[PDB]
């Protein structure tokens, strides 16, 4: 567009849910599930199952 | 617990285990599927949200027992992962 | 009841014998597991 | 919730029911040494359902 | 005692702590001066 004409996103949202978020949460949700399946188990085989 | 405290059961401990506990896997799961039943259909106007929930758990309990108790891992797994090497 | 007699059949045969049957094979049902992930 | 709740109530209960047949035994000590096998799992599913 | 159960506890701290570093102010000296407000008019 011409000069002196910018833009800005009003305003939806700031970071979504199945977008970006869902990853990061699920990510850690694995990270722990494995850890605590070892706090009662002892191996490197049990958790994978 | 069998592999340990009791005896090895290279493949006869994983087998000996569900030989005595298929009961609660299909007692829970069947009782769960049926508790979810009233939301998936039956009701259909008060809260249509009920359909969104129960549809995606009947789906993932049918395929979380008829499979997990069977065919694809949860037996199969421990075999190669624990055994097969170290 | 039938009911009970029934249950101990599937569980004992049928399932647990066809569980010795699965465990025997392995490379086929892993090829099935990865096909499930696809 | 209801589901993952009677699920946890079902194990303890029917796991006694096996011991009272697998080794014909009603008593308190069937209940006791049944969660010899069960208690171990109970506080790990607790920590990963978390 | 036993390794694993303890090592799992230490890996909570590998996260949690480092997670707070990606989520807590990195800024200078904290607040110290007893906080004050300032009125300001102007008669030209």
């Amino acid at each position: 567009l011409p000069t002196g004409v910018g833009y800005d996103w009003t305003g939806s949202y700031q970071e979504r849910l199945s977008g970006n978020q869902a990853p990061s949460l699920y990510a850690i949700s694995l990270i722990v599930v494995f850890l605590c399946l070892a706090a009662l188990y002892e191996s490197w085989s049990i958790p994978f199952s | 617990d069998l592999m340990d405290k009791e005896g090895k059961g290279l493949i006869e401990a994983t087998l000996d285990a569900v030989r005595m506990r298929l009961r609660p896997i299909l007692m829970t799961s069947l009782a769960f599927i049926l508790g979810v039943m009233p939301l998936v259909i039956s009701t259909g106007a008060g809260s249509g949200a009920q359909n969104a929930v129960g549809t995606g758990v009947m789906g993932g309990m049918v395929t979380a027992t008829v499979l997990a108790i069977f065919f694809v891992p949860v037996f199969f797994v421990v075999v190669r992962r624990r055994f097969s090497r170290k | 009841f039938g009911w009970f007699n029934r249950m101990f059949e599937k569980s004992t045969h049928h399932y647990t014998d066809s569980v010795g049957g699965i465990l025997r094979s392995t490379g086929r049902y892993l090829v099935l597991y990865l096909i499930i992930v696809v | 919730a209801i589901g993952l709740l009677v699920d946890d109530a079902i194990v303890v209960v029917e796991n006694v029911e096996r011991v009272m047949a697998e080794e014909g035994l009603p008593p308190k000590e069937a209940t006791r040494k049944s969660m010899g096998q069960i208690q171990g799992a109970l506080v790990g599913i607790a920590m990963v359902l978390s | 005692d036993r390794p694993i159960f303890a090592w799992v506890i230490a890996i909570i701290i590998m996260l949690a702590g480092g997670l707070a570093i990606l989520k807590l102010p990195v800024a200078q000296y904290p607040t110290i001066a007893p906080p004050a407000v300032t009125i300001s008019a102007s008669y030209p």
